[PDB]
């Protein structure tokens, strides 16, 4: 009696589901080659000055003491270093087709933006490298203005007060962005929830899977079944388990979007 | 506003 991946594909294709909310995480970053920095066994914590525990890289107190570890990751992730993958372009096609209500990302690689999805459709829940702020005088800076420093392994200093200029990444204990709270209007309005490439381990993001209406399908495309969905399953849940890219590729096939995907990707490659 | 996590 359960819904199938194909059932969900047909609802989308028929515009029966046309207000899709999407939640994404690191599983869509790793196909682009992004370091698996959410994994403590990432070769990143082999590079990394002297870091007491992985999470310190996004702790303000540690950052003020020693911002070099964070800036090593910043250099790694800075705009232009990585290209969006087929998962990102799938989401861009969903937008293009008039089906994307909102995409909530826990990622900081900016690949959703780079795929061409407009900012109106994005909730960058953990911030962005596109902009930075001085930690002392609060002066805002475009990310290009600290690029040369970041790429030269220099800690960027404010020209006004010599405070450290910190990319607009959300650190532990900081307010989530204002746009996060769009969830209170978006999730109740969604007619489909897609959960792509997230272990749903980082709270409070993981708990949003419960905020869709009880009748709305929730489709998980992920290597493994994730607790929030599984602990409290609903009758219209669907799980496409396996490599996230192969899962999206299956969905694109069922949707009939293979050619439109090729056209899009071909059109977008020049820009990068 | 709610805190990261
Ligand atoms: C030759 C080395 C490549 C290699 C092999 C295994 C890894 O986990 C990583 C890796 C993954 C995510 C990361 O965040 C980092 C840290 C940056 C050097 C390494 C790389
Ligand atoms: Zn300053």
């Amino acid at each position: 009696g359960k819904l199938s991946l194909q059932d969900v594909a047909e609802l989308i294709r028929a515009r029966a589901c046309q207000r899709v909310v999407v939640m994404v995480g690191a599983g869509i970053s790793t196909p682009s080659g992004i370091p698996d920095f959410r994994s403590p066994g990432s070769g990143l914590y082999s590079n990394l000055y002297d870091l007491p525990y992985p999470e310190a890289i996004f702790e303000l107190p540690f950052f003020f003491h020693n911002p070099k570890p964070f800036f090593t990751l910043a250099k790694e992730l800075y705009p232009g270093n990585y290209k969006p993958n087929v998962t990102h372009y799938f989401l861009r096609l969903l937008h293009d087709k008039g089906l994307l209500l909102r995409l909530y990302t826990q990622n900081i690689d900016g690949l959703e933006r780079v795929s061409g999805i407009p900012a109106s459709k994005l909730v960058e829940a953990h911030g962005t490298f596109a902009s930075a702020t001085c930690t002392v005088c609060q002066r805002p800076f475009p990310g290009e203005d600290i690029r040369a420093d970041v790429m030269a392994d220099r800690v960027p200093r404010c020209p006004v007060c010599t405070g450290v200029v910190k990319p607009d990444i959300v650190f532990f204990g900081e307010p989530l962005p204002q746009r996060f709270l769009l969830h209170v209007v978006d999730f109740p309005m969604a007619d489909l929830l897609l959960i792509l490439g997230t272990s749903l381990e980082v709270e409070p993001f993981a708990s949003l899977t419960e905020a869709v209406r009880s009748s709305v399908p929730r489709l998980l495309i992920n290597r493994d079944l994730v607790g929030p969905l599984a602990w409290h399953p609903r009758s219209r849940d669907v799980a496409q388990l396996g490599d996230v890219v192969h899962g999206v590729e299956s969905l694109v096939e069922l949707l009939g979007w293979t050619e439109e995907m090729r056209d899009l990707v071909q059109r977008e490659t020049g820009k990068l | 506003q709610p805190k990261k996590x």
